[PDB]
Protein backbone atom coordinates (compact mmCIF):
# COMPACT_ATOMS: atom_id res chain seq x y z
CA UNK A 1 0.00 0.00 0.00
CA UNK A 2 2.61 2.56 0.70
CA UNK A 3 6.31 2.74 2.69
CA UNK A 4 5.14 1.95 5.82
CA UNK A 5 3.17 -1.14 4.71
CA UNK A 6 7.03 -2.08 3.19
CA UNK A 7 8.46 -1.35 6.99
CA UNK A 8 5.91 -3.19 8.77
CA UNK A 9 5.78 -6.22 6.43
CA UNK A 10 9.80 -5.77 7.02
CA UNK A 11 9.62 -5.97 10.42
CA UNK A 12 6.79 -8.92 10.54
CA UNK A 13 5.09 -6.77 13.58
CA UNK A 14 2.35 -4.33 13.66
CA UNK A 15 4.82 -2.23 16.07
CA UNK A 16 7.83 -1.30 14.89
CA UNK A 17 11.15 1.07 16.07
CA UNK A 18 11.33 4.59 15.47
CA UNK A 19 14.01 6.01 13.14
CA UNK A 20 15.40 6.56 9.63
CA UNK A 21 14.69 3.56 7.16
CA UNK A 22 15.14 3.21 3.47
CA UNK A 23 12.59 2.07 1.86
CA UNK A 24 12.33 0.52 -1.91
CA UNK A 25 12.98 3.02 -4.59
CA UNK A 26 10.90 4.21 -7.92
CA UNK A 27 11.53 5.28 -11.39
CA UNK A 28 10.81 7.82 -13.77
CA UNK A 29 8.66 6.90 -16.26
CA UNK A 30 10.32 6.34 -20.11
CA UNK A 31 9.26 9.21 -22.57
CA UNK A 32 9.41 7.14 -25.39
CA UNK A 33 11.37 5.22 -27.83
CA UNK A 34 14.03 5.95 -29.98
CA UNK A 35 14.79 3.86 -33.61
CA UNK A 36 18.02 4.79 -35.59
CA UNK A 37 20.74 2.80 -36.49
CA UNK A 38 20.06 1.18 -39.94
CA UNK A 39 17.45 2.02 -42.78
CA UNK A 40 16.78 0.45 -45.87
CA UNK A 41 16.66 0.80 -49.59
CA UNK A 42 14.16 2.09 -51.75
CA UNK A 43 12.74 0.35 -54.14
CA UNK A 44 12.45 1.01 -58.02
CA UNK A 45 9.84 2.56 -60.47
CA UNK A 46 11.65 4.16 -63.00
CA UNK A 47 11.44 1.62 -65.16
CA UNK A 48 7.65 1.48 -64.98
CA UNK A 49 7.48 5.88 -65.30
CA UNK B 1 75.08 7.60 28.36
CA UNK B 2 73.42 11.20 28.27
CA UNK B 3 72.45 12.85 25.13
CA UNK B 4 73.76 16.12 24.07
CA UNK B 5 72.00 17.17 21.15
CA UNK B 6 68.29 16.34 20.34
CA UNK B 7 65.03 17.13 18.07
CA UNK B 8 61.34 17.45 18.03
CA UNK B 9 60.53 14.25 16.16
CA UNK B 10 57.00 14.29 14.45
CA UNK B 11 54.99 11.14 13.96
CA UNK B 12 52.24 10.49 11.63
CA UNK B 13 49.40 8.32 12.27
CA UNK B 14 45.53 7.44 11.66
CA UNK B 15 43.05 5.16 12.87
CA UNK B 16 40.25 4.00 10.97
CA UNK B 17 37.42 4.88 13.21
CA UNK B 18 34.47 5.09 11.10
CA UNK B 19 33.58 2.88 7.62
CA UNK B 20 31.23 4.60 4.66
CA UNK B 21 27.62 3.95 5.52
CA UNK B 22 25.72 2.51 3.38
CA UNK B 23 22.26 1.14 2.17
CA UNK B 24 20.91 -0.76 -0.29
CA UNK B 25 17.37 -1.29 -1.86
CA UNK B 26 17.06 -5.22 -2.31
CA UNK B 27 14.22 -5.79 -5.00
CA UNK B 28 15.65 -2.52 -7.24
CA UNK B 29 19.37 -4.07 -7.08
CA UNK B 30 18.57 -7.39 -7.43
CA UNK B 31 15.40 -7.13 -9.66
CA UNK B 32 15.10 -4.05 -12.01
CA UNK B 33 11.92 -3.31 -12.11
CA UNK B 34 10.06 -6.07 -14.06
CA UNK B 35 7.57 -7.50 -13.30
CA UNK B 36 8.28 -11.20 -13.48
CA UNK B 37 11.68 -10.95 -11.68
CA UNK B 38 9.40 -9.46 -8.91
CA UNK B 39 6.58 -12.26 -8.90
CA UNK B 40 9.54 -14.73 -8.95
CA UNK B 41 10.86 -12.93 -5.50
CA UNK B 42 8.02 -13.26 -3.53
CA UNK B 43 8.33 -16.21 -2.54
CA UNK B 44 11.84 -15.66 -1.15
CA UNK B 45 10.79 -12.92 0.71
CA UNK B 46 11.85 -12.04 3.82
CA UNK B 47 15.61 -12.39 2.51
CA UNK B 48 15.41 -8.33 1.81
CA UNK B 49 13.78 -8.21 5.38
C1 LIG C 1 72.32 19.25 16.62
O1 LIG C 1 71.60 18.82 15.46
C2 LIG C 1 71.28 19.88 14.55
C3 LIG C 1 70.46 19.26 13.44
O2 LIG C 1 70.95 17.98 13.09
C4 LIG C 1 72.57 20.53 14.04
O3 LIG C 1 72.24 21.64 13.21
C5 LIG C 1 73.42 21.01 15.22
O4 LIG C 1 74.67 21.48 14.74
C6 LIG C 1 73.65 19.87 16.20
N1 LIG C 1 74.40 20.34 17.36
C7 LIG C 1 75.34 19.61 17.97
C8 LIG C 1 76.01 20.25 19.15
O5 LIG C 1 75.63 18.48 17.58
Amino acid sequence: FNDLSQLHCSYESFDVESGVYSVSSFEAKPSGSVVEQAEGVECDFSPLL
Amino acid sequence: SIPTNFSFGVTQEYIQTTIQKVTVDCKQYVCNGFQKCEQLLREYGQFCS
